[PDB]
């Protein structure tokens, strides 16, 4: 009940940023959120299990893994973010983004 | 103070077991890939040279029924055999020091503190990519600042105190 | 980094516009110096440990 | 150190209280679901085996 769940609760809203529109100018805080909850929680794991180097628990490689995934989605929503606010008065599309990005993948992607 | 196994030709064993919290000085300058090397000085107290002499057993500490801790490995532990006056009395007190030097596992603090902690810092050049229209360059940059001020502070309670290094 | 070669009319709109490049032009200057900085840094703090 | 029962053939019975602090190899793999094995060895310190034989 202390750990695990919490554990669980926070790892649902791992791929949320990626479903939050952009102009809600709130994906940083919820992607920053999540890193900083898992961060605290494998602290938190870190002050109960022994200090060895033998044997690494389940629940803190999942929590690393978790914590690897969810800076990448940081990463990658601070680049959709910079994307987003582009207009032909600082950027110009290329011929090849355009072809791809609104005829192929939207297709592809339903 | 455990039995001793007496001899009949004088000869006098004498085993007896120990729990010895003794002080040694720790760096961690490459910590947790550190190596600690802490001794123990053992000598007699009142009888000098001329009265008691010790004998190194063997040089190497015996290790066939040490405890694997799963943390510090013994990389080398051997005693030296040392004689050195004292300003107390005039005559030569021996004494044989332990050097333990003791190599530790870095598995488990490179995943607890070094890979959260580089994740972190991962993200301190990102605010430079963000459009400025987002309004999240604050938020971005001041959790990174508070992020690694708790993680500082994490460390400053395991590494001791010394201003050497 | 070419500036979309656009034309503007309206004046204030235009200079809101110079302004919100400028912004983006300083971002950049740094985004290099802070990606050399840790980059040279990092590198020059623990490689010769390593060596 | 309770005090010890002694019969008249010679037998001897003590069962003393002792609260240790033996150090076991934990193994937290599965925590919270762990399954830990520790273990206490008891052995006489100075009496080998051909003056003290535990049963
Ligand atoms: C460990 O310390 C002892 C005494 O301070 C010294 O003689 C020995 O060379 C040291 N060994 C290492 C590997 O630091
Ligand atoms: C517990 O450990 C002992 C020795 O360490 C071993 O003999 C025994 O099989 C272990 N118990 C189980 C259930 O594996
Ligand atoms: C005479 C005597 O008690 O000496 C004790 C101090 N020591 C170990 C430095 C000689
Ligand atoms: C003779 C004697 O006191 O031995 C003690 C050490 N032990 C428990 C390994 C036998
Ligand atoms: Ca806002």
């Amino acid at each position: 009940i202390n750990l695990i769940i919490p554990c669980l609760l926070i790892s649902c809203l791992t791929v949320l940023v990626f479903y939050l529109p952009s102009e809600c100018g709130e994906k940083i805080t919820l992607c920053i959120s999540v890193l900083l909850s898992l961060t605290v929680f494998l602290l938190l794991i870190t002050e109960i299990i022994p200090s060895t180097s033998l044997v690494i628990p389940l629940i803190g490689e999942y929590l690393l893994f978790t914590m690897i995934f969810v800076t990448l989605s940081i990463v990658i929503t601070v680049f959709v973010l910079n994307v987003h606010h582009r207009s032909p008065r600082t950027h110009t599309m290329p011929t090849w983004v355009r072809r791809v990005f609104l005829d192929i993948v939207p297709r592809l992607l339903l | 103070l455990t039995k001793a196994h007496l001899f009949h030709d004088g000869r006098v064993q004498w085993t007896p077991p120990a729990i010895y919290k003794s002080s040694c000085s720790i760096d961690v300058t490459f910590f947790p890939f550190d190596q600690q090397n802490c001794t123990m000085k053992f000598g007699s107290w009142t009888y000098d040279k001329a009265k008691i002499d010790l004998v190194n057993m063997h040089s190497r500490v015996d290790q066939l029924d040490f405890w694997e801790s799963g943390e510090w490995v013994i990389v080398d532990a051997v005693g030296t055999y040392n004689t050195r006056k004292y300003e107390c009395c005039a005559e030569i007190y021996p004494d044989i020091t332990y050097a333990f030097v003791i190599r530790r596992l870095p598995l488990f603090y490179t995943i607890n503190l070094i890979i959260p902690c580089l994740l972190i810092s991962c993200l301190t050049v990102l605010v430079f990519y963000l459009p400025s229209e987002c309004g999240e360059k604050i938020t971005l940059c001041i959790s990174v600042l508070l992020s690694l001020t708790v993680f500082l502070l994490l460390i400053t309670e395991i590494i001791p105190s010394t201003s050497l290094v | 980094m070419k500036r979309p070669s656009v034309v503007d009319t309206d004046f204030e709109r235009s200079v809101k516009e110079d302004w919100k490049y400028v912004a983006m032009v300083i971002d950049r200057i740094f985004l290099w110096m802070f990606i050399i900085v840790c980059l040279l840094g990092t590198v020059g703090l623990f490689l010769p440990p390593w060596l």
